[PDB]
RNA sequence: AUGGAGAGUUUGAUCCUGGCUCAGGAUGAACGCUGGCGGCGUGCCUAAUACAUGCAAGUCGAGCGAACGUUAGCGGCGGACGGGUGAGUAACACGUGGAUAACCUACCUAUAAGACUGGGAUAACUUCGGGAAACCGUAGCUAAUACCGGAUAAUAUAGUGAAAGACACUUAUAGAUGGAUCCGCGCUGCAUUAGCUAGUUGGUAAGGUAACGGCUUACCAAGGCAACGAUGCAUAGCCGACCUGAGAGGGUGAUCGGCCACACUGGAACUGAGACACGGUCCAGACUCCUACGGGAGGCAGCAGUAGGGAAUCUUCCGCAAUGGGCGAAAGCCUGACGGAGCAACGCCGCGUGAGUGAUGAAGGUCUAUCGUAAAACUCUGUUAUUAGGGAGAACAUAUGUCACAUCUUGACGUACCUAAUCAGAAAGCCACGGCUAACUACGUGCCAGCAGCCGCGGUAAUACGUAGGUGGCAAGCGUUAUCCGGAAUUAUUGGGCGUAAAGCGCGCGUAGGCGGUUUUUUAAGUCUGAUGUGAAAGCCCACGGCUCAACCGUGGAGGGUCAUUGGAAACUGGAAAACUUG
């Protein structure tokens, strides 16, 4: 803890990397290179539906979504809830980041969000997987 | 070339203004070096005319004359016509 | 004002704390979903949120609108804990809230709907004001008082200091901001405005 | 508003008065506070005189009257 | 110095830790929801996009060549224009002091040399003409306070231009304008870039910019460098702003820019009361293009709008009236500078959509007394809504009579404060629904779907889930969107380990220098601190006054932060003489 060589030679900070690096980004075609944006809002347009089986910690069954973002790369999602949207090819409002217990996926759906409304079997949630005009 | 200016931070509810010596080719708002004070031309806020223009009335023989319909404020005074 | 319904609030808050109440036409013990069971135990955060159960029903001391004078005069005099409890009831909606002209808790704020308009100032038919040294809720502009507010001229006397009703206006505003005594009993100071700063 | 008495020492020189004086000062950085001493180089000039092998002198900030050189002052300590 | 209590983290366990997820918000912060209204404000932040056009500083003269100052364009203006920004540079582009032994000038104001003498040409009227037009040819022109001899005009210590209405001209000269000729600290990162550029060192040129001078050139020697960042070199504005710390300030500097890089493009003969010029002037380029294909030259980094990319990403509603730039001895303009706004519940507020309420009150919705002091059906406020008159500010002007200055000259929004009688014209709906992040119980559910902000839940009592009456926060507000702040003491300028997390020399060796005996020290610099300069701030360590309080303005006592003077204390890092010696 000696200060001579401290202006001769400095120190570092910690070492951390931020969250969702292949997110918060809008891929170019005119100038071909991405934008570092951290946008509030964004879209999702669909390529498949997707589902993998081996689930230990829950040990029930539920699928997810394989939705591609701009212009030739693998981007993957998951539908956290009791609502099955047996759909695809949508145009939505993204939710950024991952919910607990799925590795590598960081992209999601807001309730409603211009494509569908949601799993309409919900009426008590009034704020989960599709819930609009709910008597409070 | 010299003209009058004013300051701006946040109030009105009565036509207010200020006294200063800015440039000619510019708007009502201008930079002020020797702050002399402000001016209240709302005929209601008499306690706001604390302008001590000491370097603004020294343009009499330097370069100044009533312009832009502002002679009414100088009409009450008479520190000119020295030539 | 109300924002719902209240009078189950015997076991939610303490009480509105400046009246008689609508507490016990029934079993007033169990607060919610405990009817065949024990009481509610103690904490600080259970304590803190009990405090603010007896702040947001006590008055219309709504969050994100009231702590503000606490931090505002956090540059003015004294550890602001009891300053707050005398900074949420040192208004003309409080120098006239203990004045006893209301029968709904909203009618000390609604003392001026068409009641007390111009307290040396401009007609203001509102709940609150800026109750500085000697600041009332005084007589109406083109009226004086109404049959829903002047119907309780001194509906209870001995209304606090700085609420010294010189009547037919139904308000008293003797001196200044009020010494926080003549207000809720079982309340504290470091559990009014020392729970909020975190 | 006058002109200082900037001083220093000398290092080397080339044909027909490519003269110079050293510049230095007492001061520190804003970050990690040590009394480390520091310098930068200057540009004075003579006929050929104020030069290498001992010219502890003064310098000036005036009109240079010079190519990119800047100084006219020599106020000395001594010679070798 | 108005001083730092965060959710849970260890193996199995107290214990020294270990930082994560994470918090609350604040963001030009909004998306589904929800869409009582607004005070005032900002939104090509999608793409410094290609274009539905024009759009923009503009018109005129008792001083001047058409008509009963109209009709010129000489002359003046403009042209570098308001506005648009943060495409482009590590740069005096940027905030402040500043040698001027690097500077001057008409616009703001008074003037001053005088107002003498001049010729006469050019715009229009076009005078005369070929031909898709209009592009171009003949070509006297008629004047102008002017294109314009000549006198001395001032710096020989010997430099010229003035052609005034009426009871307005050109010069010796000025205070000034952007600036700045420039000085200084302002003036970031990349060690995967040191044997240093030939001009590296600086003197020496005919030259010249209001401006010294390797600035091109003028003459010669480099080791000038030198292991210290030569140099390369990547974003390339700064600075009143905002969240903010206790304080050092610490970062982003977008509404808000006072200063500068920048107008299709490379230039550009030009020029200016201020230059290579955003609707100029020409000639090279690739663009949607206009053209008897004279060949036109235009692009909204200036309001719109079009195909758009679109989390949202706006009114072509109006036209000078809030300031006159310019033209004018004058009455007058253009505003697209500045204005008038669908307003986006974007900021948050001004407060309004129920009352006197009510005996526990029912026909009971998780539970099986709970939110039930639920209800009804009675009354209370104007404040939303039927109308109404709606004139809030404020002083404008040769001849009016003789730069202090002024009347027979200032209502699109010019109707606001709208008390106003006033019915009852509801304040969408809240999350998880246990305990922490604050929450209440359960039928559906038998692992079938499935709960879940770090902790964390359904396999036959989800005090989590599907759903259902709400208590903790709430009523213009519900879950989410992600940015740095004290918090993060996971920068350590205040607040950094050495054997052990995640950490100590292969060492004989060892340049630069960070440090670097005792005592007196010659120093009289600096610190001790300070006379001074006391040169302004709108507001400062503060507070307050105008204002239906909130959108919009102000007294500045805190001297403007060694700024216009260098100090006395030698106790010392500091021009630095030695002695002590056993270390």
């Amino acid at each position: 803890p000696t200060i001579n060589q401290l202006v001769r030679k400095p120190r570092q900070s910690k070492i951390k990397k931020s969250d969702s690096p292949a997110l918060n980004k809008g891929f170019n075609s005119k100038k071909k290179k991405f934008t570092d944006l951290n946008s509030p809002q964004k879209r999702g347009v669909c390529t498949r539906v997707g589902t993998m089986t081996p689930k230990k910690p829950n040990s029930a069954l539920r699928k997810y979504a394989r939705v591609r973002l701009s212009n030739n790369i693998e981007i993957n999602a998951y539908i956290p809830g009791i609502g099955h949207n047996l759909q695809e090819h949508s145009v939505v409002l993204v939710r950024g980041g991952r919910v607990k217990d799925l590795p590598g996926v960081r992209y999601h759906i807001v309730r409603g969000a211009l494509d569908t409304s949601g799993v309409d079997g919900r009426r008590q949630g009034r704020s989960l997987y599709g819930t609009k005009k709910p008597k409070n | 070339a010299v003209k009058i200016r004013l300051t701006r931070l946040g109030s009105k509810r009565n036509p207010f203004y200020r006294i200063v010596v800015a440039d000619a080719r510019s708007p009502r708002d201008g930079r002020i070096i020797e702050q002399i004070g402000t001016y209240n031309p709302t005929s209601a806020n008499a306690p706001e005319i604390k302008v001590d223009e000491a370097l603004a009335l020294k343009w009499l023989n330097d370069g100044a004359k009533p312009t832009d319909t502002v002679h009414n404020i100088l009409s009450k005074e008479g520190i000119m016509k020295k030539f | 004002r109300f924002r719902g319904s209240n009078w189950k609030k015997s076991r939610r808050l303490g009480i509105s704390l400046s009246g008689t109440g609508k507490e016990l036409e029934k079993r007033p013990y169990a607060p919610g979903q405990h009817g065949p069971n024990q009481r509610k135990k103690l904490s600080e955060y259970g304590l803190q949120l009990r405090e603010k159960q007896k702040l947001r029903y006590l008055y219309g001391m709504t969050e994100r609108q009231f702590r503000n004078t606490f931090d505002i005069a956090g540059k003015k005099f004294g550890v602001h804990g009891e300053n707050f409890m005398i900074l949420l009831a040192s208004r003309l909606d409080a120098v006239v809230y203990s004045l006893g002209l209301a029968r709904t808790r909203r009618q000390a704020r609604q003392l001026v709907n068409h009641g007390h308009i111009l307290v040396d100032g401009k007609r203001v038919d509102i709940p609150s004001y800026s109750v500085k040294p000697g600041q009332t809720i005084s007589v109406r502009e083109k009226s004086q008082k109404l049959n829903i507010i002047v119907e309780s001229v001194e509906i209870n006397n001995f209304v606090p200091e700085y609420l010294n009703f010189d009547a037919d206006s139904l308000t008293g505003t003797f001196v200044r901001l009020p010494e926080r005594s003549e207000l809720p009993a079982e309340i504290n100071e470091q559990l009014i405005v020392e729970y909020y700063s975190r | 508003n006058d002109r200082k008495v900037y001083v220093g020492k000398v290092v080397s020189d080339k044909m027909d008065k490519t003269i110079t004086v050293l510049v230095e000062t007492y001061k520190t950085h804003k970050l990690y506070g040590k009394r480390v001493k520091y310098s930068k180089k200057y540009k004075t000039h003579d006929e050929n005189n104020s030069a290498k092998l001992g010219d502890i002198v003064k310098i000036q900030e005036t009109r240079p009257l010079s190519a990119t050189k800047r100084f006219r002052l020599v106020e000395i300590v001594e010679e070798s």
